[PDB]
RNA sequence: CGCGACCUCAGAUCAGACGUGGCGACCCGCUGAAUUUAAGCAUAUUAGUCAGCGGAGGAGAAGAAACUAACCAGGAUUCCCUCAGUAACGGCGAGUGAACAGGGAAGAGCCCAGCGCCGAAUCCCCGCCCCGCGGCGGGGCGCGGGACAUGUGGCGUACGGA
RNA sequence: AGCGGCCCCCGGCGCGCCGGGCCCGGGUCUUCCCGGAGUCGGGUUGCUUGGGAAUGCAGCCCAAAGCGGGUGGUAAACUCC
């Protein structure tokens, strides 16, 4: 007899929304390693 | 943050939630062996609170140990002596199960040195504890100034000598009107200077 | 803890300049004697003492000791 | 088996007292080791006082030692502030600090304060390197007197007072010391029960009024 | 049994390795060098 | 008149003057901050109550006060802790009545 | 219907480190008696002692108050003198039995987690160049692999404070 | 014997020269923390202690709170420190 506060992790999404959601957030991803190095290189190069 | 919300949760070991979980895990662990390695903690907050940082060089083992007291190991009763000492059953060992568990793990893993431990389970005849261990010679620990105190040859086998949190309890150490033994550092040393006679030269 | 003393052994807490320069110049000198300085708290009335109007300071007193002092023409003083 | 009129005695030798006897034959060498250590430290800390830092004035607790004064372990963080000193540099000047202390008076505080202020007067602080920035003494005094002190620093000593002669007035001749002491013990003994019988008397006075 | 111990101890036979450790401590466990040539 | 400094009674002691300042509010431990309060009352609705304190709230509806306290004292320990608990559990029932009967 | 993961889990003469046993006067933790005394003996005492099993260092342990106290108050731990053959325990019988305060030796204090800010701002291994090499380190370049958000590093811990 | 001499190595204590780090203080206002759970604590049992209506330790049962908790050498309640 599984109590509800655990049971609510089984009432989930379906295909059609999750794709929209993942497809959206794919634009707002964090800084990749060595995308960061390029950022710093260009940034502290702006002192001249 | 979040580690607080978790903390007040585990303090409620009788709600329907925690009754569910613990009953489920004890089922699980009871089926596994007596000693095995775990990959990661089950009580992360507590482990951080004892000194588990999440890097490579720190270890978690899990331990099982049977409950009850201590039957006086002799033949069919019949201790040969005074009537005071015919006791075999209602006897209570002078160390806690928690420290007993640390000891097995230290003996099985000899290079690894033991930091501390905690509770995760209970049952009719078993009781389950987790234990936190360290590899000293890994360079991540050797090069870190704030935890290489333990890479000295002195903090070997702390569990066998009474130097953790669970070992320090049984000895009896403190300052007040309640201890009065162990004024030196321990019971022996107090016994000595009290039952040791000092003969000066001149008198 | 209450170290005790009598009256006979009281003028020895002070030197001899004191007891002699009293009974002299007739101002009403009446010197002052602290017992808690010399390691004593209560005063007791065992003996007697010569006629000068001394003052005393101590934590406790006894009944007869208080009498003898006023009988000679002195006083008693309490402290904490 | 006793005999004619001696004492009764109970000696504590029914154990094995004999594996565990201790000789004080190393008494001198113990003295000799210390001097050579006590000298050498003072050579390591060359001009600094050999005894150590400065220690404060502190009164002794109980009714027996109610009156005397001794040396403590640390100045408190309250009394340092009044002098205008930081709790971190003081350890470097030679000042001792314990923060477990309190202060439940004012005349204790002002004394140790006045002790600190004399100290910094009689202090001498060398500059780090020949340049002389803030709080660096002149070469003149810095050369003449640069030597250690022997023994403790600003030693504690119990002062006394001298109440001079004075004429006994009548207000003192007519004082009844003994009887006042006896009255005092009594009132402190019956302070509560009196009020309680009185309150109950007044809690029936309402019944007499109702 | 004190006797039974003292017939086989560290100090009874040859000690063919400790004998030199005692000689090497006396100078500081130096190695990797030589005295001055001639 | 001529009161001296007695060494005994209601008012004894070598007299002095007191200093007053901020206390060591290290003595301010175990007090109830708002953020910490937001935690404990949130977990309360999620996990809920225990069986003994559940059993007690029956007795309190039926106004069997005396038996409530003795049950809790056996089941906890000390008289004090029981007295505090009984008042909490009563306040719980208060919001219940206040919230429902409308 | 092959890949990402961990619930997780085994294997290898895989690359690189480690532990085991010995001495045991001094030290730490468990276990633990009977002769004997009581003019007998069963509680007590002998004794938390011999024997027994473990684990170490050049010392070890303890240790910076969930203290002592009732004072006009002191102020981590350790050793000495004294308190004291006392308070107390006890077939209240033989017998046991401390602490504080006071005076001295020596004297030194400090880190985390959790709240909270900082573009994980952090760590390990291989590759190449240069100094240094017999207590394997430092500096630089690799869109070279890996651990880490199920929480690494900086500021900061109740001395009340930040 | 000698504040005697000659030679060899190992020490440390300090002044020079590049490398890299660190740009790192203190007096008056608004927020933070009130902080470490099968743990304190309470029953019953056994060993120990000078510790005596239970000093300390351990088992089994019950099991917390947040102006709270512990201590205040005779059990319990009510209150001030
Ligand atoms: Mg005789
Ligand atoms: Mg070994
Ligand atoms: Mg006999
Ligand atoms: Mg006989
Ligand atoms: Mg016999
Ligand atoms: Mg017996
Ligand atoms: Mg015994
Ligand atoms: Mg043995
Ligand atoms: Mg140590
Ligand atoms: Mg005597
Ligand atoms: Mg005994
Ligand atoms: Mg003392
Ligand atoms: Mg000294
Ligand atoms: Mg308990
Ligand atoms: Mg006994």
């Amino acid at each position: 007899k599984v109590p509800p506060a655990i049971n609510q992790f089984t009432q989930v999404l379906d295909r059609q929304t999750a794709t929209q959601l993942l497809k959206l957030a794919h634009k707002y991803r964090p800084e990749t390693k060595q995308e960061k190095k390029q950022r710093l290189l260009a940034r502290a190069e702006k002192k001249a | 943050g979040a580690y607080k919300y978790i903390q007040e949760l585990w303090r409620k070991k009788q709600s329907d939630v925690m009754r569910f979980l613990l009953r489920v895990r004890c089922w699980q662990y009871r089926q596994l062996s007596a000693l095995h390695r775990a990959p990661r903690p089950t009580r992360p907050d507590k482990a951080r609170r004892l000194g588990y940082k999440a890097k490579q060089g720190y270890v978690i083992y899990r331990i099982r140990v049977r409950r009850g007291g201590r039957k006086r190991p002799v033949p069919k009763g019949a201790t040969y002596g005074k009537p005071v000492h015919h006791g075999v059953n209602q006897l209570k060992f002078a160390r806690s199960l928690q420290s007993v568990a640390e000891e097995r793990a230290g003996r099985h893993c000899g290079a690894l040195r033991v930091l501390n431990s905690y509770w995760v389970g209970e049952d009719s005849t078993y009781k389950f504890f987790e234990v936190i261990l360290i590899d000293p010679f890994h360079k991540a620990i050797r090069r870190n100034p704030d935890t290489q105190w333990i890479t000295k040859p002195v903090h070997k086998h702390r569990e066998m000598r009474g130097l953790t949190s669970a070992g320090r309890k049984s000895r009896g150490l403190g300052k007040g009107h309640k201890f009065h033994h162990t004024i030196g550092g321990s019971r022996r040393a107090a016994w000595r200077r009290r039952n040791t006679l000092q003969l000066h030269r001149y008198r | 803890f209450c170290p005790t003393v009598n009256l006979d052994k009281l003028w020895t807490l002070v030197s001899e300049q004191t007891r002699v320069n009293a009974a002299k110049n007739k101002t009403g000198a009446a010197p002052i004697i602290d017992v808690v300085r010399s390691g004593y708290y209560k005063v007791l009335g065992k003996g007697k003492l010569p006629k000068q109007p001394v003052i005393v300071k101590a934590k406790f007193f006894s009944r007869r000791a208080e009498e003898k002092i006023k009988g000679v023409g002195g006083a008693c003083v309490l402290v904490a | 088996a006793p005999s004619r009129n001696g004492m009764i005695l109970k000696p504590h030798f029914h154990k094995d007292w004999q594996r565990r006897v201790a000789t004080w034959f190393n008494q001198p060498a113990r003295k000799i080791r210390r001097r050579k250590a006590r000298q050498a430290r003072a050579r390591r800390i060359a001009p600094r006082p050999a005894s150590g830092p400065l220690r404060p004035i502190v009164r002794c607790p109980t009714v027996r030692y109610h009156t005397k004064v001794r040396a403590g372990r640390g100045f408190s963080l309250e009394e340092l502030r009044v002098a205008g000193i930081h709790k971190k540099v003081a350890r470097t000047i030679g000042i001792s600090v314990d923060p477990r202390r309190r202060n439940k008076s004012t005349e204790s505080l002002q004394a140790n304060v006045q002790r600190l202020k004399e100290y910094r007067s009689k202090l001498v602080l060398f500059p780090r390197k020949p340049s002389a920035p803030k709080k660096g003494d002149s070469s003149a005094e810095e050369l003449k007197l640069a030597t250690q002190l022997t023994g403790p620093v600003m030693p504690i000593r119990n002062v006394f007072k001298k109440e001079k002669a004075r004429v006994i007035t009548e207000e003192e001749k007519n004082f009844k010391a003994f009887a006042s002491l006896r009255m005092a013990r009594a009132n402190a003994r019956l302070f509560g029960i009196r009020a309680k019988r009185a309150k109950e008397a007044a809690e029936q006075d309402v019944e007499k009024k109702k | 049994s004190a006797k039974a111990k003292r017939r086989n101890t560290t100090g009874t036979g040859r000690m063919r390795h400790l004998k030199i450790v005692y000689r090497r401590f006396r100078h500081g466990f130096r190695e990797g060098t030589t005295p001055k040539p001639k | 008149a001529l009161r001296y400094p007695m060494a005994v009674g209601l008012n004894k002691g070598h007299k002095v003057t007191k200093n007053v300042s901020k206390p060591r509010h290290s003595r301010r431990r175990g007090r109830l901050t708002k953020h910490t309060k937001f935690v404990r009352d949130m977990i309360r609705e999620v996990c809920g109550f225990a069986p003994y304190e559940r059993r007690a709230m029956e007795l309190l509806k039926v106004s069997k006060d005396k038996r409530a306290l003795k049950f809790i004292k056996k089941r906890v320990g000390t008289h004090i802790r029981a007295k505090r608990k009984r008042e909490e559990l009563s306040s719980v029932l208060a919001a219940m009545r206040k919230a429902a009967a409308k």
